[PDB]
């Protein structure tokens, strides 16, 4: 879009790091003796309750996904703001290429 | 708590002087005694919570 | 050709299964036709190489074709509309809700195994004044006079005044075909009859699939409170014999162990089996006494051992 | 700010339509009426688009055509002082680590770790927010 | 743990049930209850004896075939009862922790694991020498009595050891 | 009771037959035999929620109970009828006795705890780590009956303290000490868990050191 | 605008001629900036040897030995890559 | 210190019964300044030697460890001046970044100290953070050789 | 992978005094001996009850329970063929309850043994259980079900 940087570049750095560490904590389910999240990726409800899959792997999965999701939300805020505000003098929003 | 702070602050001071190079030519002896001093503190701490037979 | 062009669907054993198979054949025909034309287009444009004989003359640079894009955005709407109509008509023939099922099997499916209750038998020809037990459905309403506090709270219960550990939704029957971890539960059904399945889950949501039915459902813990139509009817089962069934959800760790069987027999054979099950006899004994294998013949309750390298 | 506004009003219109049709077709033709989960989600994603589009339309009416919103705009038209764009900062990684500490204290039920992570998050967010405002030390 | 009187009472094999561990001490007939002044000091000596404490563990019968013995200690176990010193063979902390269904005598000072089924030899952690096994049997009246002293010194190792 | 046994059988046939055979004999390498475990074992194991275990791992963790008190009693009575074993203590009314299980003596209960329980749990009933993926959970949550039944039946890697090792008097004494330690406020400010050296050192290095260094940065200059 | 340039006369003492250079380490003169590569490689080999020898101990399990083997192999591979590149002149 | 002495509980000995050779606790750590000693005990792989009729217990190792540790702490400036050769009267401090090698060495030493200290707490770490005790012990065992190297490399590059 | 194929929880014997013998088609669970002893042993000639639960693993049967005798001349009073995909409970282990006052087939196959040999609790004694499918040696232990510890005489300091 002809911009020098992203809208909130400290924010996108924060998004990257929030992702990295959220993914790390989610994956850290494996080092635990019980192991990582045994419920499917979709993680349907009763199988995810403390009764079923009581191990700390499920909790780590949940919290790591929460952290990564916060990073993703911040990244989305940054990218939408960059596209709407930061743009080249001639780059009309119907002249920005399709990847943007 | 003061014993714990004594130990921790000795460690922080040692790290400060080590990383800043305050132990060089003029003040090796200081370092040395400080090291001894730290060691003593550690042992006294051990003899401190060991005093109340627990 | 159909079996090969069915992409490995087991030829159904129920009218609904057969009609679903026909829909699958038609849908695969349409999808393969679309894929073939699109692959033809892709490979034929791949014939547009940068021939060295071409000098510095860039292509037509056309882009932005209105009529062609309108045509190719209208036509897919037509294909999906026809597919949707066929889908709706076929789907209509999947939950018919016949109020007089020939047999009502209560498929209560608990963690890592199943159980079938034979809730009711009602043959149109006239027989089987049979019914399930249902004295066993007891609630857990914690409507105690008082809680921890001296007075006042008189707490009734967490959910709708009852406890989560209520299990009232589960319905129990006289002839339970429970399966153990070392014994595959074999559901005996009569051929040529309307069989309803009332689906329930004791512990955790999971799946009930009989691949030869070309249909499946999710046994949820409490479908009524989840706005789920757990029960489903099958108009007929022509083919007899044994057919595997599998848990098609996530039960838990031993989720692949949930395999069960459905052994559809003749109506007279079913009558004999139910007669010998009313009298105290295991499922295996009843099946054997009708001159049929006692154990599951499509599947086996394979090793409870955690694996091959476990030291016994 | 008109094109990116119209985008969000189009999205808002579609989401409102989808929520309304879902509510109407679930309140009847469904086992338990309105699903109350998909319906509310559709309503409040309609609200999401509505808030963003309303703000964008407000700003667009408040703003004369920008060069970026103007066809046939020369690069020299937009040339000039762009705003502050934060240079290097190590506070984002500290905020991420603080939130990770709080998250592990939540997953592993360690109330002490949750409290420590919350304190770390407040400290790191203060550092980031104050990073480019902390005046020089006065001695 | 009665307050002073009869802190030590004779023991019977039936008391320990399969998969059960109890700390036991060398109580003599002369070291009677702590009622008198002469006693209550012998008993204090028994309690404060560093190497005095032992743990008696009843190996489950189903696990009996898994037991691996130590040369010269093949008969130290009285049936399914095994007496092993509580004092860790590493730095002399008590090895109090006991895990049944895995038969792991764990020392928490430095997290050292000895296999109780096999002679109490260290299968994890700093410890390198097996816990000393106390010979045991039952005397007249069916009370559990040591069948002799440890064949080896029982505390943590030192220079003048293993000769 | 006949109806109690019927209900226990109903609940058993659809919650645990997979782990334990329909005849309560353990399925190989899935679950152990419940013959002789007793009503006390069932009560402690299911009231703590451990038994709908839902996985085979190093240590089955505690989780919300999957059955209510009446259903707990039904399962326990079913198991008691099948094999016959330890039974959960009960008071005059018939409910699981919890108040009555608090032994009067605590110093003797404290000695019993330190000699037997603290070995792996803690000085003050907190948790402790075990060999490989195992641990001893905190005793704060367990009610008097649960502590008593845990002593009376060693669940897994717990020594089983029969009624002869710890007579009902000693078991009630230990229960009293456990409850007193769990509910007793930490005299001298917020008790950092129960482990002394580790939380104490961590709190030093965080609170005291961050405060001291921040105050030094405030007083001092940078250059 | 509230700042002034600083200059420092620091007693310089080897004659900082063999080893590191300011281009590689911008503050070479200001203090110890060179650790010989020989001590690198020797220490890496010693680390790998220590990892292997810890396979000998009191542990019935073997996941632990496999992790030790993997880490020591990684260290040996890193040291070998560095040594080969240094010998050839940082090529490939 | 007064606020801590009030609001924070330190060494609640009353919860800790009088010492008996038989009674035990699972935690069993010393104050944080000896946790490095305890962790060095835990992580050192049970290596003993048996001369002619004599035993050299694994505990001996830690003593030697302390020696070396202290022998290296007390003597460090002399090793620094012998290696670097700085024998000049230094009155101006050096920013840690300006001495990448010494900063890396100090970061390595701090990393080893932290690893040992947390190894002493591997019991509690496993209890609270669900990690198998053997896994924590072996993490520390591999770390006391690997983590110092990684920390040295990272600190060197960071200083530069 | 602490929860791999070799997991601690799955491979656990029940915390019961009786041993478990899975040999043969039938499974023997909680086999033990009720034999209260007031001295070093229980003298020869005193009847001791033999408890166990026999479960038929397969539904296809080994309900015979032929002899199950060893040194001691095991006797199965009221012997019956109970096992059919179910449980054969020979006796009434301490804590065992009775659903109704009346007992079907009188005693539910109580197994008693005349020792003819001293035995003390804490030992392993081989009892060869014989079935039409096969035979199994179990080494039955001695269990004190619910009896509280007897009063040890007070000690006289010397
Ligand atoms: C659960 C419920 C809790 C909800 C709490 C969230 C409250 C935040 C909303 C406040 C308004 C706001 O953020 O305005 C931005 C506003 C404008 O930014 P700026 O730095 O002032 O402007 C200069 C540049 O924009 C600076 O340029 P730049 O490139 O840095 O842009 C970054 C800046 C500006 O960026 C933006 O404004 C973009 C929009 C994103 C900001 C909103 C996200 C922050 C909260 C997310 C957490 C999820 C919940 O945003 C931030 O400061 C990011 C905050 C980091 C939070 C990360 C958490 C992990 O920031 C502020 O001045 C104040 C922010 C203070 C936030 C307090 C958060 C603490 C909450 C913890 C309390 C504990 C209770 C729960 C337990
Ligand atoms: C982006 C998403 C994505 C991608 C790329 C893949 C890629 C692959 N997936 Fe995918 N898969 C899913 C998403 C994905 N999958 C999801 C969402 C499910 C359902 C999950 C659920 O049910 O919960 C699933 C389920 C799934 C299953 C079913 C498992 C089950 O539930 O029983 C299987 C079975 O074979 C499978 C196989 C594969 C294979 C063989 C690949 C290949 O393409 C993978 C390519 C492999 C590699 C690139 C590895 C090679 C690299 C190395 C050897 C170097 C390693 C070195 C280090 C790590 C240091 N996948
Ligand atoms: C020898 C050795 C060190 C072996 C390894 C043991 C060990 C330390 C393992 C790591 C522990 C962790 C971090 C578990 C969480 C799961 C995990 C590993 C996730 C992946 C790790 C990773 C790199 C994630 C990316 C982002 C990141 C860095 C996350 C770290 C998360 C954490 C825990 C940050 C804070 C660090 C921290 C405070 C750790 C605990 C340290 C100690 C000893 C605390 C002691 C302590 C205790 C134990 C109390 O109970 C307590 C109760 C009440 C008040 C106070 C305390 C208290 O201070
Ligand atoms: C230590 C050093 C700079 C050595 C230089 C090179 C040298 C002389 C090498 C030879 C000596 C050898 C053989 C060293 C290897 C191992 C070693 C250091 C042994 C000696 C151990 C000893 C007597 C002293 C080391 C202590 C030390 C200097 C620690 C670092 C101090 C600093 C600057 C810490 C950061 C400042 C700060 C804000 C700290 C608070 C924030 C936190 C939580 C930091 C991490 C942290 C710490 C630091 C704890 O001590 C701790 C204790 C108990 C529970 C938890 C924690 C914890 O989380
Ligand atoms: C300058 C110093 C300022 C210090 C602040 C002082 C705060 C004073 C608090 C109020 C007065 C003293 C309370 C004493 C009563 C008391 O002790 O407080 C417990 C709480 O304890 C917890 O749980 C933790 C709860 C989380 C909130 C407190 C966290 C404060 C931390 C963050 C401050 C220290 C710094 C640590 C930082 C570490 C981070 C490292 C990055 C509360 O009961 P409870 O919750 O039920 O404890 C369970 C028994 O019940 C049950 O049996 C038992 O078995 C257990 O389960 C027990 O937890
Ligand atoms: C500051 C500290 C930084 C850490 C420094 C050290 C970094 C080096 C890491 C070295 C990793 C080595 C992992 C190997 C470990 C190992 O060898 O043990 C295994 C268990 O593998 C595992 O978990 C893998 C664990 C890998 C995780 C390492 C992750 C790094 C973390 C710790 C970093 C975060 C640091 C945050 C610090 C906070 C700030 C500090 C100020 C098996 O044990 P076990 O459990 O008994 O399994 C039995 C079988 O044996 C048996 O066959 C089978 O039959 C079964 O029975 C089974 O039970
Ligand atoms: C990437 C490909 C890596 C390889 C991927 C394969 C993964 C498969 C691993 C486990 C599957 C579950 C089985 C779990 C059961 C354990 C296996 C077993 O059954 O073997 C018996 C003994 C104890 O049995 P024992 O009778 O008491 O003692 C015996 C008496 N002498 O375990 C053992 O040997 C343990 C051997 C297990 C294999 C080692 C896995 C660790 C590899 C880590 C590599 C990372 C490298 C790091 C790089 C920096
Ligand atoms: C999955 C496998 C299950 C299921 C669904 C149930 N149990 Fe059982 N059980 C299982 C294991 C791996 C163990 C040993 C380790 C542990 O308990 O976590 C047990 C043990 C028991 C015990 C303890 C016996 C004793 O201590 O002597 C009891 C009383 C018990 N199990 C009963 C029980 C009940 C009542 C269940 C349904 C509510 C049940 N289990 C389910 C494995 C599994
Ligand atoms: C390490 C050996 C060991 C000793 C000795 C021991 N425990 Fe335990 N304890 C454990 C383990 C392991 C568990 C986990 C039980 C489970 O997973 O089912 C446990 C669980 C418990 C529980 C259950 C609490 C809960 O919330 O689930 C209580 C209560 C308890 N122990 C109290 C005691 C008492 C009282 C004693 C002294 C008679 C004692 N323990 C001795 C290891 C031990
Ligand atoms: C059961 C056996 C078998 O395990 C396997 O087969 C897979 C083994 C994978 C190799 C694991 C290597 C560990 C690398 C450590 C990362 C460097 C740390 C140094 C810096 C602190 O093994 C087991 O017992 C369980 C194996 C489970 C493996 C899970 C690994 C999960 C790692 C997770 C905790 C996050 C690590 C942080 C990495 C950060 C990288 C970017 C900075
Ligand atoms: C703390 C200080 C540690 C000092 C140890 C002094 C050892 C002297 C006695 C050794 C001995 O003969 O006992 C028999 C031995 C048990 O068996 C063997 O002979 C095979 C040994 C194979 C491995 C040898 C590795 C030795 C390395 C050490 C020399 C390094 C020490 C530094
Ligand atoms: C232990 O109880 C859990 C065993 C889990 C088995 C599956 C192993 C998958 C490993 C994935 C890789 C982890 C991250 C690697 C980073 C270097
Ligand atoms: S004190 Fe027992 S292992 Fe060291």
């Amino acid at each position: 879009i002809g911009a020098p940087d992203v809208a909130f570049p400290r924010l996108n750095a924060l998004s990257f790091w929030l992702f990295l560490f959220g993914a790390l904590i989610a994956i850290a389910g494996f080092i635990t003796p019980g192991g990582a999240a045994d419920f499917g990726w979709t993680a349907y409800s009763p199988l995810t309750d403390a009764i079923h899959s009581p191990g700390a792997g499920g909790d780590l999965w949940i919290m790591g996904l929460a952290v990564g999701g916060l990073g993703t939300i911040l990244g989305g805020v940054n990218m939408i703001t960059t596209v709407v505000c930061m743009r080249a003098p001639g780059m009309t929003m119907f002249r920005m290429p399709i990847f943007t | 708590w003061a014993a714990l702070m004594f130990a921790a602050s000795i460690m922080v001071h040692l790290a400060r002087i080590f990383f800043t190079g305050a132990f060089r030519r003029p003040r090796e002896a200081n370092w040395v005694i400080g090291s001894l001093l730290l060691i003593l503190a550690m042992f006294e701490g051990f003899f401190g919570y060991s005093l109340p037979d627990d | 050709w159909s079996d090969a062009l069915a992409l490995g669907w087991p030829t159904g054993i129920t009218p609904e299964a057969k009609l679903n198979r026909e829909l699958w054949i038609g849908s695969v025909i349409a999808s393969f036709a679309v894929g073939a034309i699109v692959w033809g287009l892709i490979f034929w444009t791949s014939a547009f190489h940068r021939k060295k004989a071409t000098d510095t003359e860039l292509p037509r640079q056309f882009g932005y074709n209105m009529p062609l894009e309108l045509t190719l955005t209208v036509i897919p709407f037509l294909i999906i509309s026809v597919l949707f109509y066929f889908t709706v008509v076929v789907q209509e023939r999947m939950m018919h809700k016949d109020p007089n099922p020939e047999v009502v099997i209560d498929v209560t499916a608990f963690q890592w195994n199943w159980k079938f209750g034979y809730q009711k038998i009602a043959f149109a020809d006239g027989s089987f004044d049979y019914d399930g037990a249902d004295p066993e459905r007891k609630e857990a309403m914690t409507s105690r006079p008082e809680g921890k506090d001296e007075h006042g709270i008189e707490k009734v219960g967490p959910i709708r005044g009852m406890t989560p550990e209520d299990r009232t939704y589960l319905n129990f029957d006289k002839i339970e075909t429970l399966g153990t971890s070392s014994e595959i539960p074999v559901l005996v059904l009569p051929a040529g009859k309307r069989i309803e399945f009332v689906l329930n889950s004791a512990d955790v949501i999971h799946g009930f699939w009989v691949p030869e039915f070309l249909f499946k459902r999710d046994v949820l813990p409490e479908p009524k409170a989840n706005n789920s139509d757990n029960v489903f009817q099958v108009s007929e089962i022509q083919q007899t014999g044994a057919f595997v069934g599998r848990c098609t959800e996530m039960c838990g760790t031993f989720h692949a162990m949930m395999n069960f069987e459905v052994r559809v027999v003749e109506p007279n054979d079913f009558k004999a089996y139910i007669d010998q099950r009313n009298a105290g006899k295991t499922n295996a004994e009843a099946l054997a006494a009708i001159n049929q294998p006692p154990l599951a013949i499509t599947t086996e309750p394979f090793e409870s051992r955690r694996g091959e390298l476990v030291p016994q | 700010m008109h094109i990116e506004a119209r985008l969000f009003e189009i999205l808002t219109a579609f989401f409102a339509l989808a929520a309304v049709v879902y509510a109407v077709l679930t309140a009847m033709f469904a086992t338990g009426g309105v699903e109350w989960a998909g319906t509310t989600a559709l309503v409040l994603t309609t609200g999401l688009t509505l808030i963003t589009g309303t703000f964008f339309r407000f700003v667009a009416r408040r703003l004369d055509t920008r060069p970026e919103d103007y066809e046939d705009a020369e690069i020299s038209d937009g040339a000039g002082e762009l705003g502050f764009f934060a240079p290097h900062s190590w506070w984002p990684i500290l905020i991420s680590l603080s939130f990770s500490t709080a998250a592990v204290g939540a997953a592993l039920w360690l109330p002490w770790l949750i409290a420590a992570g919350v304190a770390f998050v407040i400290t790191s967010v203060c550092g980031l927010v104050f990073e480019y405002y902390w005046g020089p030390e006065k001695h | 743990g009665r307050p002073g009187e009869s802190p030590f009472v004779k023991m019977r094999p039936e008391d320990i049930d399969a998969g059960g561990m109890e700390t036991v001490f060398p109580w003599r007939e002369s070291d009677g209850d702590g009622t008198t002044v002469e006693s209550e000091h012998k008993l204090t000596e028994i309690a404060m004896g560093v190497r005095n404490p032992v743990m008696l563990i009843r190996i489950k019968p189903a696990d009996m075939h898994r037991v691996i013995k130590r040369k010269g200690q093949e008969s130290f176990n009285f049936g399914e009862l095994f007496a092993y010193t509580k004092v860790c063979s590493h730095l002399g902390c008590p090895s109090s922790l006991y895990e049944q269904q895995t038969y792991r005598i764990l020392c928490p000072c430095h997290q050292s694991q000895f296999d109780a089924l096999e002679f109490a030899k260290p299968i994890f952690g700093p410890a390198a020498r097996a816990l000393a096994q106390l010979p045991i049997t039952i005397d007249e009246d069916g009370y559990l009595v040591a069948n002799g002293d440890f064949v080896e010194p029982v505390g943590p190792a030192f220079w003048e050891r293993k000769s | 009771q006949s109806a109690l046994l019927r209900t226990g059988k109903q609940l058993f046939e659809t919650s645990c037959v997979s782990c334990h055979g329909a005849n309560l004999q353990g399925v190989p390498d899935r679950g152990p035999s419940l013959i002789g475990t007793g009503e006390a074992a069932v009560y402690f194991q299911v009231s703590t929620g451990r038994m709908p275990a839902m996985r085979g791992e190093a240590q089955a963790p505690s989780k919300p109970p999957h059955f209510d008190e009446s259903q707990i009693d039904a399962l326990g009575a079913y198991v008691q009828a099948n094999g016959g074993g330890p039974t959960v203590p009960r008071d005059d009314h018939g409910a699981v006795a919890q108040e009555s299980l608090i032994g009067g003596d605590v110093a003797r209960g404290g000695d019993l705890f330190r000699l037997n329980c603290a070995s792996c749990h803690n000085f003050t009933g907190k948790g402790g780590a075990l060999s490989s993926g195992k641990y001893a959970p905190d005793l704060g949550d367990a009610n008097p009956a649960q502590i008593y039944t845990a002593m009376l039946t060693g669940p897994q890697n717990m020594p089983k303290f029969s009624d002869r090792q710890l007579t009902p008097d000693e078991k009630r004494d230990i229960v009293a000490y456990v409850r007193e330690s769990a509910e007793t406020p930490s005299y001298g400010g917020y008790g950092l868990g129960g482990f002394g050296p580790a939380p104490e050192g961590m709190a030093m290095w965080i609170i005291g050191m961050v405060a001291a260094i921040g105050v030094a940065m405030w007083i001092g200059s940078r250059a | 605008m509230s700042s002034t340039q600083d200059r420092s006369q620091l007693d310089p003492e080897v004659e900082r001629h063999t080893g590191v250079d300011v281009e590689d380490v911008p503050s070479a003169e200001w203090g110890w900036s060179h650790m010989p590569i020989g001590v690198m490689h020797i220490g890496g080999l010693l680390s790998a040897a220590f990892l292997l020898v810890m396979m000998r101990g009191n542990h019935v399990g073997h996941v632990e030995d496999w992790f030790l083997i993997g880490f020591a192999a990684v260290i040996v591979a890193l040291v070998g890559r560095n040594w080969w590149l240094r010998r050839r002149g940082w090529i490939r | 210190l007064g606020l801590m002495g009030g609001l924070l509980t330190i060494n609640p000995i009353w919860n800790l019964g009088p010492y008996k050779p038989s009674q035990v606790s699972a935690g069993s750590q010393p104050d944080f300044y000896m946790m490095w000693t305890d962790g060095l005990i835990r992580l050192w792989p049970a290596w003993e030697f048996y001369p002619f009729g004599h035993t050299i217990p694994q505990g001996v190792w830690v003593a030697v460890g302390m020696g070396l540790v202290f022998a290296l702490l007390i003597a460090y400036p002399f090793i620094e001046k012998k290696v670097t050769g700085d024998d000049a009267h230094h009155n101006l401090l050096q920013r840690p970044r300006d001495v990448p090698v010494r900063t890396a060495i100090g970061s390595m030493a701090i990393a080893l100290y932290l690893l040992l200290t947390f190894a002493c707490m591997n019991d509690i770490i496993a209890l609270k953070f669900h990690i198998s005790l053997n896994a924590t012990t072996w993490i520390g065992r591999i770390g006391m050789v690997v983590l110092p190297a990684i920390v040295y490399f990272v600190a060197y590059r960071w200083a530069i | 992978c602490s929860a791999g194929q070799i997991s601690q929880t799955t491979t656990q014997e029940p915390a019961v005094n009786g041993v478990n013998a899975q040999a043969g088609q039938v499974s023997l669970r909680n086999v033990h001996l009720r034999a209260p002893q007031q001295t070093d042993y229980v003298e020869p000639g005193t009847t001791v009850e033999l408890l166990f639960v026999a479960a038929n693993d397969s539904t296809e049967s080994n309900k015979l329970k032929s002899i199950t005798s060893d040194v001691g001349e095991v006797t199965l009073t009221g012997d019956s063929t109970v096992p059919a995909d179910g449980v054969l409970i020979v006796g009434e282990p301490d804590g065992q309850i009775q659903a109704v006052e009346n007992a079907e087939a009188a005693d539910a196959v109580t197994a008693e043994v005349e020792l003819t040999k001293p035995i003390t609790n804490g030992l392993l004694y081989d009892f060869t259980f014989t079935f039409e499918d096969g035979e199994t040696t179990v080494a039955v232990p001695i269990s004190a079900g619910e009896q509280p510890r007897r009063p040890v005489p007070p000690a006289g300091p010397g």
